[PDB]
């Protein structure tokens, strides 16, 4: 028995959700399939439970924001949220709870991510950035860029267009209430800088806009 | 604040013997020609004590807790010793007490002391010109908080570091009295080296202050001289006593000085001195104390292998009930065999909630109650707390407080029957939640939407009461289960089903305690010839007490003895002639406690003759003791 | 409700070890003891039912017992992939919520921490922005504090922190915070710090960087 | 004392216990403000 989590990757906000997970190796027809969501910063919640009859129940903070259906010809089940928010940026789960020949039996799947926020499609903004002089002396010198304000996540976010690994940290985003940010950097020791060409190299598909920004004493000649 | 000593020689832990040390006042009641006793926190005699100096090889500071009482004896030559440290935790967490002396005041002050790992005192610049002034002060770093302080007299504290041998003793004794710290004192000039003086010593009250606080660990403040860790200390030692309730013979004169002091629980011929309430006890035997053999073990051979619960009604029954009208019985007053069901490897879910079931054979209930009712095969996980399903929301909700059994089986070929099997009914369908414990019998039309259904089936509109049906060409999910729901609560009444392991035996020749059907107490069981009726659990004698028992396992007879008990005499001389001892256990022999048997008891200290003389002591059975050479 | 108070909430072993993870439950629960482990990156999978048998798949390096409410999980050997936050899961009542968890860590040397503060570029000054980012890598293990000095206070509104998980080229840990920004409120300010505390030393890493330059 | 020890926004310094594990003895104070046995249940350290 294994689960597969699907759905898309962006959700416009006020619409309805759409989710699907497949049961395969048996069909759904005894035992009880969850919809446990998680998210960012591993904190897991739980909406609700679907018994047998149909007749759904669910917590509080959820009271009719949230519709789960299944079928037994088509071996999954679905599930809806109506009114969706900022708030119901979770990664799903699909879990199968049943009993059979003296075990008990608790398979999971893969699992999905689906964004929902009020922001539309909006294109990255990426700044260079650049140590000072006025700073500590240090035998190591680090070069990184900000990105922020961009929709959705993940993106392509790399260094020398992945030819760069010396001390490169790609960091993940950080869930805000509209829109997302990013967080790069590079630690090089004081003998390869400037030796080494390092470009911020940034790009963001889903708008079809991609940014490169390579560490150049603006201005030249 | 942070400077710490490396000054200290490693020495190894000796002690100190205290003869007749450790008698102070109970109270401030003047008593003059009399002899009583009393009973308080004073150094029990002939003990041993812990070994600390506070000189320039041996630089102690521990911390000792106070609880177990303090007694505080050091000589002094150069005015090393200053003050001590009270608290509960010494440090800013909880209150406490520091008493510190600066050479001219003992200042004691009650604030929120934050102390460091080893307080001490600055006694420095001793280069030219000395003339022993104080430099630094590093007993605590700050305080906060303040409630008490006391001001003492002023006064010229020599801070000289004279050598050689100590020519002053001072004894303290700290305790804490509901608050009021009571604080002990006696300064008397001796003449020794290392060791305190083997005599007697009355200590007197100094002050009286209502602290107020819990005191639990407390410390010694010291000093340092020396002609910021190199720095040594001069001249002194302090022995740390612990203090117990033990009672006391006090002796006063015409002045109400108490001269002489001898603890009662410390040999049988002080016992003497403290039962006839005299110093001086003449040649002859005295009742001294009372004798009693303390047990070990504690076995409790009450239950019977017999009355076992008829189980068969309730797991493999005929009929069982519906899952939302169902019966609890209740099923109480007998032995709930519980292990051949786990080991027998048949069934499908087994699980016990609150107390597991391979702890439930060592684990005593008040009753157990019972919920039987027939499921499917899809409902095994349903009847579980914390979970959904088609009972778990419609029919049955079980508590999070559960303290019951799951027990589950494969009954396909139990509940397959001529025609088929539709004595049973379940809810499908409910307008609400469910409750712990809670039935529902009613046939109302559930809503799902914002649709009424007006009383009538339609659009997500159906009916609650559906009847079971099951066939054996189905799969797992459509088999008949029975199932049994137990529940175990703790009530008034006592334990009445544990399982005492199914088998039971008997220890003897051994004082330890015992529970039996119709004695309770401390007892030796023995051999016996006796021969006691079927029916009959335990005798009696002609006196009323039970002193024979039956097995109720194995078809033995033992009569239970009680564990010996009796007074204790002793043999003493005078007192100006000699302090030899001859202790006599009575109503006891020689193994149970120079060895010689008697009729009366066993007599420990005297030596067994052949040759007749003149009784001078009399002890009994035509037995005497005499002071020969 | 029942609590499952979790007496390690952070372990570091070895390969061949005994992992010992203890949930002291405030009352009585038997069979209720469920053990959930939850890979990084991956999905949660029930490993120990009611503390007597368990999940089919799970090899035999995996078992537990107990009883009361003194229970611990028993792995022997662990490998380098039960790298994994552990769960102690009750069945009282709903929702299906986890507790705090047990995450394990591969023992390695301590390393450390280097940060670095980039001032903001010619780009955010020209069009009114400004951008103060502290990052934080090369260190271990990961229970390193980082520590705002904004002219000497401590800011944490409008701090967006960004933590990562074990490394599997060389088994470090990184971390970033960054701060949004204006014109205006960049140059009202004079001092900017970040630091960071480890575990081999008391001595912080002193690291700042004029705002007027 | 309403128009001599309030202030703007009200006066917070002044605490007081409410529960206890036991009874005070006679003549007997206290400035512990760490959280201790309320009544029949302990807290067991931390509040709960």
């Amino acid at each position: 028995v294994q689960l597969q989590e699907s759905g898309p990757s962006l959700v416009k906000p006020s619409q309805t959700l759409s989710l699907t997970c497949s049961v395969t190796g048996d069909s759904i027809t005894n035992g009880y399939w969850n919809w446990i969501r998680k998210f960012p910063g591993n904190k897991l919640e739980y909406m609700g439970y679907i018994s047998y009859s149909g007749s759904t129940y669910y917590s509080p903070s959820l009271k009719s924001r949230i519709s789960i259906t299944r079928d037994t010809s088509k071996n999954q089940h679905y599930l809806q949220l109506n009114s969706v928010t900022s708030e119901d940026t979770a990664t799903y789960y699909c879990a199968s709870d049943y009993h059979g020949s003296k075990y008990y039996f608790d398979y999971w799947g893969q699992g999905t991510t689906l964004t929902v926020s009020s922001a539309k499609t909006t294109p990255p903004s990426v700044y260079p950035l650049a140590p000072g002089s006025a700073a500590q002396t240090n035998s190591m010198v680090t070069l990184g860029c900000l990105v922020k304000g961009y929709f959705p996540e993940p993106v392509t976010v790399t260094w020398n267009s992945g030819s760069l690994s010396s001390g490169v940290h790609t960091f993940p985003a950080v869930l805000q209430s509209d829109l997302y940010t990013l967080s790069s950097s590079v630690t090089v020791p004081s003998s390869t800088w400037p030796s080494e060409t390092v470009t911020c190299n940034v790009a963001h598909p889903a708008s079809s806009t991609k940014v490169d920004k390579k560490i150049v004493p603006r201005d030249c000649g | 604040q942070c400077v710490n000593l490396t000054t200290r020689t490693q020495l190894p832990p000796a002690y100190t013997n205290s003869f007749t040390r450790g008698v102070y006042y109970p109270d401030k009641v003047f008593r003059s020609s009399v002899l009583h006793s009393t009973q308080d926190l004073f150094l029990p005699f002939f003990s041993n004590v812990t070994w600390f100096h506070a000189i320039h090889k041996r630089f102690d500071n521990p911390v000792l807790p106070f609880n177990d009482g303090v007694y505080f004896a050091s000589t002094e030559k150069s005015n090393i010793i200053r003050g001590w440290i009270f608290g509960t935790t010494l440090d800013s967490k909880t209150q406490s007490l520091l008493i510190v002396n600066n050479a001219t005041n003992v200042v004691i002050k009650v604030c929120e002391f934050q102390f460091c790992n080893d307080p001490f005192l600055g006694v420095y610049y001793h280069k030219n010109n000395k003339s022993w002034m104080e430099s630094e002060f590093r007993v605590y770093s700050s305080a906060n908080n303040c409630t008490f302080e006391y001001v003492s007299q002023p006064f010229l504290m020599d801070l000289e570091g004279k050598q050689g041998n100590f020519k002053n003793l001072r004894e303290f004794v700290f305790k804490n009295i509901d608050g009021y710290f009571k604080i002990y004192s006696k300064h008397t000039p001796i003449n020794l080296v290392r060791d305190l003086p083997q005599g007697f010593s009355a200590l007197e009250p100094l002050v009286d202050l209502p602290i107020g606080i819990n005191i639990t660990r407390f410390q010694t403040l010291l000093a340092l001289h020396r002609s910021s860790s190199g720095w040594t200390a001069g001249a002194a030692a302090y022995y740390v006593g612990y203090l117990q309730p033990r009672t006391f013979l006090l002796k006063y004169n015409e002045n109400g000085t108490i001269t002489d002091a001898v603890d009662c629980a410390l040999d049988p011929l002080s016992e003497t001195k403290c039962t006839l309430k005299s110093f001086t006890v003449e040649k002859g035997i005295y009742q001294t104390s009372n004798f009693r053999v303390q047990p070990t073990e504690s076995i409790v051979r009450f239950p019977n292998i017999t009355n076992l619960c008829p189980f068969g009604e309730v797991f493999n029954a005929t009929r069982f009930a519906s899952v939302y009208a169902w019966n609890r019985k209740r099923i109480s007053n007998c032995v709930a065999d519980y292990s051949v069901l786990y080991n027998s490897a048949s069934f499908s879910t087994f699980k016990c909630y609150g107390v597991s079931p391979t702890k439930l054979n060592d684990l005593c209930f008040t009753n157990v109650y019972a919920d039987s009712f027939v499921i499917r095969g899809d409902e095994v996980r349903q009847i579980a707390p914390g979970q959904t399903g088609k009972i778990a929301d419609y029919n049955y909700k079980l508590p999070d407080d559960f303290t019951g059994c799951v027990i589950a089986w494969n009954s396909n070929n139990l509940d397959s029957k001529v025609g088929g099997n539709y004595n049973y009914l379940y809810r499908l369908f409910r307008k609400s939640n469910l409750k712990p414990f809670e039935r529902d019998i009613s046939t109302e039309i559930y809503q799902a939407g914002s649709t009424p259904c007006n009383g009538v089936e339609g659009f997500n509109c159906y009916f609650p009461l559906q009847s079971y049906g099951f066939q054996p060409t189905n799969g797992v999910g459509y088999q008949p289960y029975r199932v049994v729901v137990l529940s175990f609560e703790l009530l008034h009444a006592p334990a009445t089903v544990c399982g005492p392991k199914k088998s039971t035996n008997l220890v003897k020749n051994k004082c330890v305690n015992f529970n039996f059907n119709g004695l309770t107490g401390t007892g030796v069981l023995t051999e016996s010839n006796k021969k006691f009726l079927p029916f009959q659990q335990f005798g009696r004698d002609i006196a009323d007490t039970t002193d024979a028992v039956r097995d109720p396992q194995t078809l033995e007879i033992l009569d239970i003895t009680p564990c010996s008990f009796g007074g204790v005499s002793v043999i003493t001389p005078g007192t100006n002639t000699s302090n030899q001892v001859a202790v006599l256990y009575q109503d006891v022999n020689c193994t149970e406690v120079n060895v010689f048997q008697t009729r009366a008891g066993c007599l420990i200290g005297a030596e067994h003759v052949n040759n007749s003389y003149e009784c001078d002591i009399p002890i009994g059975a035509g037995i005497c003791a005499s002071y020969q050479t | 409700d029942i609590v499952m108070t979790q007496s390690h909430k952070f372990m570091s072993t070895s390969v061949g070890h005994r992992v010992s993870i203890t949930c002291k439950a405030s009352q009585d629960v038997g069979n209720d003891v469920a053990w959930y482990q939850q890979k990084p990156g991956q999905s949660p999978k029930l490993l120990i039912y009611w503390a007597s048998t368990r999940h089919t798949g799970v090899p035999d390096r995996f078992t537990g017992s107990g009883s009361g409410t003194d229970f611990t999980l028993t792995i022997s050997n662990v490998q380098s992939e039960d790298l994994a936050d552990y769960f102690c899961q009750q069945y009282n009542r709903y929702p299906y919520t986890f507790g705090g968890g047990t995450k394990l860590e591969i023992k390695r040397a301590d390393a450390a921490p280097t940060v670095s503060i980039f001032p903001p570029s010619s780009e955010q000054l020209t069009s009114g922005g400004a951008s103060v980012v502290c990052f934080l890598n090369n260190f271990y293990p990961k229970d390193i504090n980082v520590k705002w000095k904004i002219d000497g206070s401590e800011r944490q509104n409008g701090v967006l922190n960004s933590w990562t998980d074990q490394d599997s080229k060389d088994s470090t840990y990184s971390m970033s915070s960054t701060l949004t920004l204006t014109k205006d409120e960049y140059e009202r300010h004079n001092s900017y710090t970040c630091e960071a505390t480890h575990k081999t030393s008391t001595s912080p890493i002193v690291k700042s960087f004029n705002r007027n330059e």
